[PDB]
């Protein structure tokens, strides 16, 4: 996260890292056994943490459980990361508490404007790299279609959406990808990608969660 | 009739036979020649050869005479020599012949009017009475044709020396898409599994061609240049350097040229200046062409006038690759890329490469980087 605040330990009860030796790619939990990230991300062997902030030093409520499944939406493009969206199944369910918590699904879209919170442990610098020890946060709205396809022609679909500020500063980056957006409590959106972090006229791209919920409901439901 | 189907499969037979020669002798030196350059000089030279001698330069270059005409070959190497030569390219890749014959030479005209025409190369007189003088002439050949890039290519001039041939080469490509700079830092490079040398590295966040092969069992990884012409590194796992130098084929390699898809990967690539010397006749030699170095060499289409051989035949290769590239120091060269921790591909140990010319996939260099710091 460039341009954000360091949130505060465990405020952000849902966010997850995926770890396979170090941190690579974050996740939201959803309820106790299931955690939605970004296709991209997909790895085998992934080591899901929960209930973490300083994701390097050992603080006591973190929750550390490998993934039984990683099922990658069947029409997601690697190429265009159209459809980038993840679930995993942990192999065992999380003990829920107030540190560790699910965020619930939206029920219908979020218009332009909507204001919503993202997160992660990505790179905090426009320009160079520098990883953080503790979640990053900022807050940004989602953007209006118009200024989306603008940014970015014949690279939108239906199934995306931007997020941020046009005149750059304030944006996820590498290693935020697969976190959430949250909106009044609704996970509207996944972290998937963006030319550059935090560019001017080139805001973040995010998986656009509410055209999933029904695929998400039928995947939990057969697995 | 496209250049690439008469010669360019040929070429790559060559350049892998060449390098295994070189790469079988030892797997710790550094390698740099050029499969073209070499190729065509001695497909120029068999003009003036004939009976077993002239056969046997052209089978050794790979190509069956009992397959393709031999003015096919001609043609071929006509037509890539001649795009390379345009003073007007932006790939700035110049390659030249030395012929130099004892003087009092008849000369055959045909000849030197083929060499002339097809290979864009001139012949030279020089008094080999004069070892001495002789070697600061074709060095001074040389040395105005690379225009000072080459110094002193020839050390020594046998006494009965009354032909000798010399091959050169340099390159220094712009990328496409450049490096900056400021990002260049000194970084450790592995020689081998206990010995690093620091050498500069450049270093980019972006989309590559990259990928991880398993049937190579090395990442391989494709740099357009600005001029038609691109890069492919081989960097094998540890351990597997002679694996990767012997499953190299022609097919493989044109898999990786066909795919153009991309991923994210944080690239560190060594900036580096390297060179290649090689005494044609010993390696030549060891790949069947050994008749025309003979004493019962048959060099009658150069000279009528008494028996010929060629006595000295010399290569040299350069090569150059730093950060500049195309001009648009800004968001020009800003590529969409996916928001995970993205793999960083260090090639940071011995490694394989070739440059391909873009239209007729000719392959213009081949080598292996052990030492980017050391000859």
């Amino acid at each position: 996260i460039v341009g954000g605040y360091t949130c505060g330990a465990n405020t952000v009860p849902y966010q997850v890292s995926l770890n396979s030796g170090y941190h690579f790619c974050g996740g939201s939990l959803i309820n106790s056994q299931w955690v939605v990230s970004a296709a991209h991300c997909y790895k085998s062997g992934i080591q899901v943490r929960l209930g973490e902030d300083n994701i390097n030093v050992v603080e006591g409520n973190e929750q550390f459980i490998s993934a039984s499944k990683s099922i990658v939406h069947p029409s997601y493009n690697s190429n265009t990361l159209n459809n980038d969206i993840m679930l995993i199944k942990l192999k065992s369910a999380a003990s829920l508490n107030s540190r560790v918590a699910s965020i619930s699904l939206p029920t219908s879209c979020a218009s332009a404007g909507t204001q919503c919170l993202i997160s992660g442990w990505g790179n905090t610098k426009s320009s160079g790299t520098s990883y953080p020890d503790v979640l990053k946060c900022l807050k940004a709205p989602i953007l209006s279609d118009s200024s989306c396809k603008s940014a970015y022609p014949g690279q939108i679909t239906s199934n995306m959406f931007c997020a941020g500020y046009l005149e750059g500063g304030k944006d996820s980056c590498q290693g935020d990808a697969g976190g959430p957006v949250v909106c009044s409590g609704k996970l509207q959106g996944i972290v998937s990608w963006g030319s550059g972090c935090a560019q001017k006229n080139k805001p973040g791209v995010y998986t656009k969660v509410c055209n999933y919920v029904s695929w998400i409901k039928q995947t939990i439901a057969s697995n | 009739h496209p250049t690439f189907n008469k010669i360019t499969p040929n070429l790559a037979e060559f350049a892998f036979s060449l390098y295994r020669q070189l790469a079988h002798q030892s797997n710790s030196t550094n390698i740099l020649f050029s499969p073209v350059s070499i190729a065509a000089a001695f497909a120029m030279l068999s003009l003036g050869a004939k009976g077993d001698t002239h056969d046997e330069i052209l089978e050794g270059l790979n190509f069956n005479l009992t397959e393709i005409p031999e003015a096919q070959i001609h043609e071929g190497f006509q037509e890539l020599l001649r795009t390379l030569n345009q003073p007007d390219s932006q790939l700035q890749l110049t390659t030249g012949n030395g012929l130099f014959l004892s003087e009092g030479l008849k000369l055959v005209d045909k000849f030197l009017e083929d060499v002339k025409k097809l290979y864009h190369s001139e012949a030279f007189t020089v008094n080999f009475g004069d070892t001495e003088e002789a070697k600061k002439q074709i060095n001074d050949y040389v040395e105005k044709g690379t225009q000072g890039k080459i110094v002193d290519l020839v050390k020594e001039l046998d006494r009965d020396t009354v032909f000798a041939l010399v091959n050169y080469i340099f390159f220094k490509g712009k990328w496409e898409r450049p490096f900056e700079v400021k990002d260049t830092e000194e970084e450790d490079f592995h020689v081998d599994q206990v010995t690093t040398v620091k050498v500069p590295m450049m270093k980019r966040l972006g989309m590559f061609n990259i990928q991880h092969s398993k049937k190579l069992s090395s990442w391989v990884l494709l740099m357009k240049y600005l001029g038609n012409a691109t890069a492919i590194f081989f960097l094998p796992d540890e351990g597997k350097l002679q694996h990767l130098e012997n499953e190299l084929t022609h097919d493989i390699i044109t898999k990786f040229l066909e795919n153009e898809d991309r991923r994210s990967a944080s690239l560190h690539l060594p900036k580096l200046s390297i060179t290649g010397t090689y005494d044609l006749k010993s390696v030549l030699g060891q790949l069947g062409i050994t008749k025309v170095f003979s004493n019962g060499a048959d060099l009658s289409g150069v000279t009528e006038e008494a028996p010929l051989k060629l006595s000295k035949a010399v290569h040299k290769a350069v090569l150059t690759i730093d950060e500049k590239g195309t001009e648009a120091a800004g968001a020009m060269f800003l590529e969409a890329i996916p928001r995970s921790i993205p793999p960083e591909v260090k090639f940071n140990k011995p490694f394989v490469f070739l440059i391909i010319e873009q239209n007729t996939k000719a392959p213009l260099f081949m080598g292996r980087v052990v030492n980017p710091t050391q000859k």
